[PDB]
């Protein structure tokens, strides 16, 4: 007699589901419903304090409008420069917030490398267990530079030709590394609308100092690093302002506290001498050609996911790449894949990377390694 | 080759073609006369794996031009 | 004008720029077809 | 006996569950009729800013006509469907954020695309088989297969 007592149940059940349901789609409703009758609240960023019932706001953008705090607002925490919410209809201050703004920042620390362990990377084993010593050991242990009694380098740049690993030595430092780290294209920092780059540059410091231990990535940074212009446009005004801005926020007076910072560049001679001093970049890093042995590691990390068909001599390869920088052995992988790709094949062999390698030799011939000079 | 605006986008475009997290699945291709003014790196093998020669067109090349 | 929201496609929504003003999300006037309107397209809009 | 005695019971409760279910949709519907028409059409396009942890669902507009705001409260759009940069259309005078939007680029960019589709066929070039063959292996490869590239491993051009 199962059927009418189950198969209502069943029903009921099925009903209380639908119930339950519905009363979601209310909640949602009645939930946005009450959230829809609230106003938003301007922004802006207090500044000296007369009395403890008046304080002086600039309304970010906008002027600066003498307001009063609420009512609950801890008053100790309305420091001068803290960012903090103001009613649009009495101004009045109901809320101090995390400090300052601009997620551009967010962005260039949110960038994701991808993982890259230092053995992904070869031939650099000085290089990289030199960067250790000034962005890793610092920042780890502090302690232990307490008792050695120097104090510890803040920045060091990365120069070199192109397709050297610089860039990938900063990814695999960020992808390893357990802090906070900040990823820059020295281009993107550059925007039009007047004296917004060296603002930015303040900014992305301030997040730095703000979430300690840090690093700062600066790619490119021949892209503002440039020697400064006696006269120019707009272009060198500005970059030349933001080129000061950086320099005053590493150089001194405000002495860094956990902010190590790493920048890399294809062209150090157009660097200014300024920021080639010692003192802001202690530890000038020079990522060489792979040598001979170099280059057979590297070949030996990118042709190693490749499926390969019998034996491989990566000496002889290594031979013919004469003056390959390191991203051109990925080239010759590639390459040589490439070539079992149209042999139709579902392997590699060792002729395939010889005509690879021959192959890239000749390309070798365009990219014309000119006289290249160092910082 | 490496006013320093025109410097600066051209450093925008190898960071772009490089990339952290390179390429996704966004293929590039370029077309130029005068590859003496691309030079320093540019031509590097990582942002542009594959260089291309264009002769001038051959006697057969040229008759099925024609 | 930019970038046709059409999400719906009935009232396909179209954001616009209002230069050195603002930029804004509106609709058409019931005399304007959507067929009339393309991306950019340089639009004048109504002030309320 | 049995089965005849239940039987008032186990419909006059779906009955009355299905009416208080009629009743509670009646005024889903009037909620939501009236924030549809709440939803006016400016909406004053604004990039988001960091979303602040609630303290006793707070974001940070940055308005197209160059003004920050705070909002105590997100709006009619999810928390976590906002990433900060984004662009949202917001209330008009209460900047309260009612959308969701694509992020657009630029004129330039728009304009940059291609729609027509040109239609020349790699017959029309002549002489070039070498060169055809390995831009087209180059590019074209990977966007089709993809699996001859993941087989051998490979990082394709
Ligand atoms: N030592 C190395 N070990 C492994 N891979 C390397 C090495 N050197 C170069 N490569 C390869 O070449 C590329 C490294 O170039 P990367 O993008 O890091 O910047 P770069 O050529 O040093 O300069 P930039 O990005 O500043 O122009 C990567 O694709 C990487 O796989
Ligand atoms: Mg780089």
């Amino acid at each position: 007699k199962l059927l009418e007592h189950k198969e209502i149940d069943g029903r009921l059940k099925e009903l209380r589901e639908q119930l339950k349901e519905l009363t979601k789609q209310y909640e949602k409703s009645e939930n946005d419903l009450k959230a829809l009758q609230s106003v938003g609240q301007i922004v802006g960023e207090v500044l000296k304090q007369l009395t403890e019932e008046k304080f002086i706001v600039k309304a970010t953008n906008g002027p600066r409008y003498v307001v009063g705090c609420r009512r609950q607002l801890d008053k100790s925490k309305l420091k001068p420069g803290t960012r903090v919410a103001l009613d649009m209809t009495t101004l009045t201050i109901m809320r101090y917030l995390p400090r300052e703004v601009d997620p551009l920042v967010y962005n260039m620390s949110h960038e994701d490398p991808g993982n890259v362990s230092y053995s992904e990377i070869g031939g650099l084993s000085e290089q990289i267990r030199e960067l250790r010593e000034v962005i890793e050991l610092p920042l780890t242990n502090p302690e232990l530079f307490q008792r050695v009694g120097i104090i510890p380098p803040k920045g060091c740049l990365l120069y070199g030709p192109p397709g050297t690993g610089k860039t990938l030595l900063a990814r695999a430092v960020a992808s390893q590394l357990d802090c906070n780290f900040l990823k820059v294209v020295s281009s993107s920092i550059v925007d039009k609308y007047i004296g917004e780059s060296a603002r930015l540059i303040r900014e992305m410091f301030n997040y730095a100092r703000d979430h300690q231990p840090c690093i700062i990535f600066m790619d490119e940074i021949d892209a503002i690093g440039g020697r400064r212009f006696s006269e120019g446009t707009s272009a060198d005004r500005e970059i030349q302002r933001t080129l000061m801005e950086l320099l005053n926020q590493m150089d001194g007076f405000d002495t860094l506290h956990r902010v190590k910072m790493i920048m890399a560049t294809n062209r150090p001679d157009t660097l200014d001498p300024a920021l080639l001093r010692p003192g802001r970049l202690d530890r000038k890093i020079h990522i060489d050609l792979p040598n001979e042995q170099a280059r057979l590691d590297i070949l030996k990390i990118h042709a190693g996911p490749i499926t390969k068909h019998g034996e491989i001599d990566y000496e002889a390869i290594v031979k013919l790449s004469d003056g390959f920088n390191g991203a051109d052995l990925r080239n010759v992988c590639t390459e040589a894949g490439m070539f079992a790709i149209r042999a139709d094949h579902d392997f590699v062999v060792q002729e395939d990377f010889m005509k690879a390698v021959r192959k890239v030799a000749d390309s070798k011939k365009l990219e014309s390694k000119l006289d290249y000079k160092p910082v | 080759k490496r006013d320093r605006e025109v410097q600066r986008t051209m450093l925008e475009l190898l960071n772009q073609l490089d990339g952290f997290q390179p390429n996704t699945q966004v293929k590039v291709i370029a077309a130029t006369n005068r590859v003496d003014i691309l030079d320093p790196a540019l031509l590097r093998s990582g942002r542009l794996d594959r260089k291309i020669e264009f002769p001038m067109p051959n006697e057969e090349a040229r008759a099925r031009i024609m | 004008c930019t970038k046709i929201i059409n999400a719906d496609s009935e009232d396909p929504k179209y954001i616009i720029n209002v230069k050195q003003f603002a930029k804004f999300v509106v609709d058409l006037s019931d005399q304007v077809a959507p067929t009339d309107i393309e991306e950019g397209m340089r639009v004048g809009v109504d002030r309320n | 006996r049995l089965l005849d005695s239940e039987i008032k019971i186990m419909k006059s409760e779906v009955l009355r569950v299905t009416h208080e279910l009629q009743a509670m949709k009646d005024k889903i519907k009037e909620n939501s009729e009236k924030i549809k028409v709440n939803k006016t059409l400016p909406y004053l396009v604004s990039n988001v800013i960091e979303l602040l942890d609630v303290d006793p669902k707070c974001a940070v507009i940055k308005t197209s006509t160059r003004q920050t705001y705070f909002l105590p409260v997100i709006g009619l759009v999810d928390a976590e469907k906002l990433k900060p940069g984004d662009l949202v259309g917001v209330n008009k005078d209460s900047y309260l954020i009612l959308e969701t939007l694509p992020t657009e680029y630029d004129s330039r960019v728009k304009a940059m695309e291609v729609d027509e589709r040109p239609t020349e066929q790699y017959s029309d070039i002549g002489g070039l088989d070498k060169q055809i063959q390995e831009l087209v292996e180059a590019i074209v490869l990977p966007m089709n297969h993809k699996e001859k590239f993941e087989n051998l491993g490979i990082q394709p051009p």
